[PDB]
RNA sequence: UAGACGGUGAGAGCCCGGUACGCGAAAACCCGGCACCUGCCUAGUAUCAAUUCCCGAGUAGCAGCGGGCCCGUGGAAUCCGCUGUGAAUCCGCCGGGACCACCCGGUAAGCCUAAAUACUCCUCGAUGACCGAUAGCGGAUUAGUACCGUGAGGGAAUGGUGAAAAGUACCCCGGGAGGGGAGUGAAAGAGUACCUGAAACCGUGUGCCUACAAUCCGUCAGAGCCUCCUUUUCCUCUCCGGAGGAGGGUGGUGAUGGCGUGCCUUUUGAAGAAUGAGCCUGCGAGUCAGGGACAUGUCGCAAGGUUAACCCGUGUGGGGUAGCCGCAGCGAAAGCGAGUCUGAAUAGGGCGACCCACACGCGCAUACGCGCGUGUGAAUAGUGGCGUGUUCUGGACCCGAA
RNA sequence: AUGCCGUGGUGUAAAGCGUGGCAGUGAGACGGCGGGGGAUAAGCUCCGUACGUCGAAAGGGAAACAGCCCAGAUCGCCGGC
RNA sequence: CGCGGCACAUCCACCUUGUGGUGGGUGUGGGUAGGGGAGCGUCCCUCAUUCAGCGAAGCCACCGGGUGACCGGUGGUGGA
């Protein structure tokens, strides 16, 4: 029996396409170009996803350290400090915290600022 | 009932290897590989290189085979006492009957197991432990 | 073990025992699929062709130069990349028939009508027609009276060509002699109807 | 179409009654004088073939 | 006795051509029969005699050089050719693998001979787990045509409205082409550029973004717009519906922030300034044959398994024992045989057979077994088919020279 | 000093050995240590090294940076060390 | 390391206590040449069944699904 290719060969072809939706030039019109271009979105997508979250804790500390500096203290001494005090609230959670009750946060430092020891350098 | 319900047995039947078909499978090169002969074409078995091979750096082996060799079917008397346990004349077409020896072929007799019942087996060139078994046991060993 | 013999317009007159070395084998499904693969492949014709680079019309001289043009290098016209080429590795004609032993076959067939057999529908008559003359309309009558089930294998002499004739045309019915039976038709058939002659000469045939 | 057998391999090599293949051993034709006779008696008799080359052997037999 | 196939406005045994089945030939040709006709037979059968003649000539044989036989000149028979020499007629001559003797077979150098075997330009009748318009013949179309070449030669491309032309009367713009309205049609989302009508590619409208920015063109984070739906409070006109307000969710777009050196091949190593690719659609590469070879999965039978050609059947079924493999090995071989070869060896070695988780009697040892008789039942085994991997001989995965 | 052979203990799943089926590979590169050739030059060349990485290894560090340092990606998470 | 999904191997007990399933531990799961295992999709034949001029195929759009090749539903076009 002889075969046409047609049927089974558009399938893969009309997924690819319809994938690369939004893509300009060759990249969103053409097969070919947009096979590549699925390659490398994908491969972008998979080390992005384990990238963000390095991503979105930077932004926290970042963020926290703001919070703590406008309470007179690094975020050094006020990691030391909640740890010492055993708080084991998260980093995204002091940063929610910090933006949206900045009394809590306010408590939260003077309670990790009794918590350290009385001269860190010994 | 219903050929609808036959199916083959389990194993019987796997599907083949198709090679060219793809990374998934055995990809592009299809097994081979290489770039050299073997990616090509075959290498004939007799090739070793270019040394000269096995085949021909060993001797011949000795002697000659003879043209007019004599061959025959043989059969032990330990096959005889348990294809014939009743005894009796035993010829060459009651073994060929029973399956011990091939037909139309000179049967000889070897002295082979051990033998209790009493047979005048009638064949060509018996051997000397199976005459003496024979007679032993009481029958007779005719050519 | 034992079935009624049936007349046609008429009513029961005789019985045949069926011996249980041909009636009560036990069903090897395995071996079974294997006989019927074979016939199946021994059905076919396998006469599909196609031509060869060497066999397509004309494609004898190189096209053109190798050098100096800057384009592939081509050495024929009928090159299977080529369109209207020679085709690779295509169909050409083919003997499909399997060597399966007399054995087997035997074994498959007997396992079919044991399998029949058991499930009581195995079916022996006289003849199909009172007369010489064949009528369709009556046999149809008969069967229908003896069967419902839409297949049915008809096993008769082949010297009773008014019987033949009178279910010859009719859909859903088969005909072979007793010496013809085999396994993908009784295995197709949903029920068996002897002829008493027939299914004395198959009982006979086999011992 | 029947497949056909080496000519030389089955001139030099041939199976035991269970299914070995044996060979005769080479420098033992010509140049005898200097070769001691342990030398010969060694290089003497046959002998299996050896497992690296038994599969291209039974290959070109059969 | 007809349910083959095809057509008919869509899947028809009962509408049509037909099908089962049955009839039918002036004449011509083929075949057969009967006569005419032709020709042969018109005494030699056996017995005896062993005296004579004949039994296929420049032939056979021989020598030289070659060819061909499994046989490559070899110790080279048999067969064929040229050159030379050159027999005999049965007490002859030739063959049985140099040659000789004996024995066996046969009767060269004249001719004819059916059937079993090979093939299909062609003619009928069938079929297909063959193609279906880049396929299948080069050729469904003007096809060995057009076209190319001085020539021998080479050698294309182009099928489909509709059930039925019912193929758009008439009017309008327009030189026409083309279109609009009417009209036909089930359908003009079938208008002779015509079934369906994909992609590349080219427009028009529209939502969002874009003219201070250095971008393998994406991805993750992300405001803002646009659109469509729902939960609240508001227009309560509310049967409305929802404008509008908030929230929530679809979908489109993406200011802005980080990360980020295209694919393939070949390479120690390429984003590479190494190769290849303008784009889309279609086509384009591990196949088939064989009782081939090796190994495996599975099935049948089992110390046996299995047929080849061929014969008979509408078939895929039934016959068919010739053969093959297994059944004992060792040896160069004669040969011998559970042994055999080497050897002076009843020495040792090589190859091959030979079972013990055990018992009983026998000698055995404290026990363990050592050979025998049986079980306490100690487990072998091949062969044929069908799948798969590899391999052999074939074009042998496909493409490519000078 | 190491390395190597044997042996008795202890530990350790995906070690080892035999026999078959199917392979690929047989142009290596850089770095550390020990050497030869060279001028003790070479991103030079040739050997050794139960030495490493790349090849065939992504991720973090070294500005970028096959072969250097850390570390071997089953997938998801807007968790922690 | 934490929490959740997948797979391979091994071990431990049940179900036919290995053809294989049930639950629980432990280890393992980068990968070129290459080896093994199991699958998706297209076409044709056979058997059974089922849909189709109240609309098959093919194509296009949308909404969903599966660990992958890929699949389903709805609508539009189309006419076997
Ligand atoms: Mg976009
Ligand atoms: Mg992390
Ligand atoms: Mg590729
Ligand atoms: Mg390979
Ligand atoms: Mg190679
Ligand atoms: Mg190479
Ligand atoms: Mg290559
Ligand atoms: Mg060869
Ligand atoms: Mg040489
Ligand atoms: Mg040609
Ligand atoms: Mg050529
Ligand atoms: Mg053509
Ligand atoms: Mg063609
Ligand atoms: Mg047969
Ligand atoms: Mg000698
Ligand atoms: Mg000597
Ligand atoms: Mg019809
Ligand atoms: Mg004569
Ligand atoms: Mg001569
Ligand atoms: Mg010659
Ligand atoms: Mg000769
Ligand atoms: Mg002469
Ligand atoms: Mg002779
Ligand atoms: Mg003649
Ligand atoms: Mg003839
Ligand atoms: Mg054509
Ligand atoms: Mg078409
Ligand atoms: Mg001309
Ligand atoms: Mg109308
Ligand atoms: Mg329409
Ligand atoms: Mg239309
Ligand atoms: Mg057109
Ligand atoms: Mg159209
Ligand atoms: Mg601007
Ligand atoms: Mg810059
Ligand atoms: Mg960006
Ligand atoms: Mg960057
Ligand atoms: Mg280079
Ligand atoms: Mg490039
Ligand atoms: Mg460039
Ligand atoms: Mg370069
Ligand atoms: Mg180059
Ligand atoms: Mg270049
Ligand atoms: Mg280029
Ligand atoms: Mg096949
Ligand atoms: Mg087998
Ligand atoms: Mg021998
Ligand atoms: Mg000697
Ligand atoms: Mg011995
Ligand atoms: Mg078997
Ligand atoms: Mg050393
Ligand atoms: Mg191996
Ligand atoms: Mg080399
Ligand atoms: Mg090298
Ligand atoms: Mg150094
Ligand atoms: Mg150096
Ligand atoms: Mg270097
Ligand atoms: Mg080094
Ligand atoms: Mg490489
Ligand atoms: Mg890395
Ligand atoms: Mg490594
Ligand atoms: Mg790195
Ligand atoms: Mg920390
Ligand atoms: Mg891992
Ligand atoms: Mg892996
Ligand atoms: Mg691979
Ligand atoms: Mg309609
Ligand atoms: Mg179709
Ligand atoms: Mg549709």
């Amino acid at each position: 029996a002889r075969v046409k290719r047609a049927v089974n060969a558009h399938k893969k072809r009309r997924s690819i396409l319809k994938a690369s939706r939004g893509y300009r030039g060759q990249r969103s019109r053409l097969y070919r170009k947009a096979k590549e271009q699925q390659l490398h979105s994908l491969n972008y997508a998979y080390r992005d996803r384990r990238a963000r979250k390095g991503e979105f804790r930077k932004l926290w500390i970042a963020r926290i350290n703001a919070a703590a500096r406008l309470n007179d203290i690094t975020y050094n001494r006020l990691i030391q400090g909640l740890k010492a005090a055993g708080v084991e609230v998260d980093r995204k959670n002091l940063a929610d915290i910090a933006i949206s009750d900045p009394a809590a946060f306010t408590a939260l430092v003077d309670v990790a600022r009794a918590a350290l020891p009385e001269d860190v350098n010994a | 009932l219903k050929l609808h319900d036959l199916r083959p047995a389990r194993g019987s039947k796997i599907a083949r290897t198709r090679v060219g078909r793809g990374d998934g499978s055995k990809g592009k090169t299809a097994g081979r590989g290489t770039k050299g002969t073997r990616a090509r074409k075959q290498v004939p078995v007799t090739f070793e290189g270019g040394q000269m091979p096995i085949h021909m750096r060993l001797p011949k082996l000795k002697g000659f085979r003879n043209r007019f060799r004599t061959e025959y079917e043989i059969v032990n008397v330990g096959d005889i006492n348990r294809l014939f346990p009743q005894g009796g004349a035993v010829g060459v077409d009651d073994l060929v009957a029973k399956g011990a020896v091939r037909k139309n072929a000179l049967v000889k007799v070897l002295g082979d197991g051990k033998l209790t019942a009493k047979v005048d087996v009638s064949a060509h060139k018996f051997s000397g432990s199976a005459r003496a078994k024979i007679t032993a046991a009481g029958g007779s060993a005719t050519e | 073990l034992k079935i009624d013999v049936k007349t046609p317009a008429g009513k029961v007159d005789g019985a045949i025992e069926l011996p249980a070395e041909l009636f009560d084998v036990p069903a090897n499904i395995a071996l079974m699929h294997q006989v019927v693969t074979a016939q199946r492949a021994a059905a076919r014709q396998g006469t599909h062709s196609t031509k060869t680079r060497g066999e397509v019309s004309g494609g004898g001289r190189k096209p053109y130069r190798q050098k100096g043009t800057g384009r592939a290098r081509q050495g024929s016209t009928r090159a299977p990349q080529f369109t209207g080429g020679g085709v690779v590795h295509g169909p050409k004609p083919r003997d499909y028939s399997q060597r399966t032993p007399k054995k087997m076959i035997a074994a498959a067939l007997r396992g079919a009508l044991s399998d029949r057999a058991r499930n009581g529908r195995i079916h022996a008559i006289t003849e199909l027609v009172e007369g010489q003359n064949p009528s369709t309309k009556s046999a149809r009558a008969f069967l229908a009276s003896l069967t419902e089930r839409k297949q049915v294998l008809v096993v008769i002499g082949r010297s009773d060509e008014a019987g033949a004739k009178s279910v010859r045309n009719l859909p859903g019915v088969h005909i072979l002699a007793p010496d013809q039976l085999n396994t993908y038709d009784v295995l197709r058939a949903d029920d068996v109807v002897f002829s008493v002659e027939a299914l004395n000469a198959y009982i006979a045939a086999n011992t | 179409p029947k497949a056909k057998t080496h000519s030389g391999a089955s001139k030099r090599f041939r199976r035991t009654g269970t299914g070995k293949i044996v060979r005769q051993k080479a420098n033992r034709r010509h140049l005898l004088e200097h070769k001691p006779s342990t030398r010969t008696r060694r290089l003497d008799g046959r002998t299996v073939v050896a497992a690296n080359d038994t599969k291209r052997v039974t290959s070109l037999l059969n």
